[PDB]
């Protein structure tokens, strides 16, 4: 864009939508999260295996 | 009759016509210049940075 033309108009395509991308990717590490521990949770309503004394 | 005197004259207007013609001529080949030189600027400055990007 220092390069004198490349008009603003496709570089704020670029600017947002990179955060854009960004942001969409962390969203699904949050999903990450939530289904690790939705899993562990998971295995964790599998403690009656023995019913322990 | 001193050496390079008055003397004589003829019609003169057909050839003065046509010098005042091709005068005009050039006249409007370096108002051809005029654009014929920006349109190679307006791709002077459009090539030469495009080729350094």
């Amino acid at each position: 864009y220092g390069q004198k033309a490349t008009s603003l108009d496709t570089l704020n395509t670029a600017k947002a939508t990179l955060n854009n991308a960004k942001a969409e990717m962390d969203v699904v590490q949050e999903n990450i999260k939530q289904a690790e521990i939705e899993v562990n949770t998971a295995e964790t309503n599998l403690g009656y295996t023995k019913i322990t004394s | 009759v001193k050496k390079g005197d008055l003397l004589a004259e003829i019609d003169s207007t057909t050839q003065i016509n046509t010098l005042n013609t091709r005068k005009a001529a050039l006249a409007s080949y370096q108002a051809q210049l005029v654009a014929r030189k920006t349109a190679y600027d307006v791709a002077l400055s459009n090539y030469q940075r495009l080729s350094k990007l």
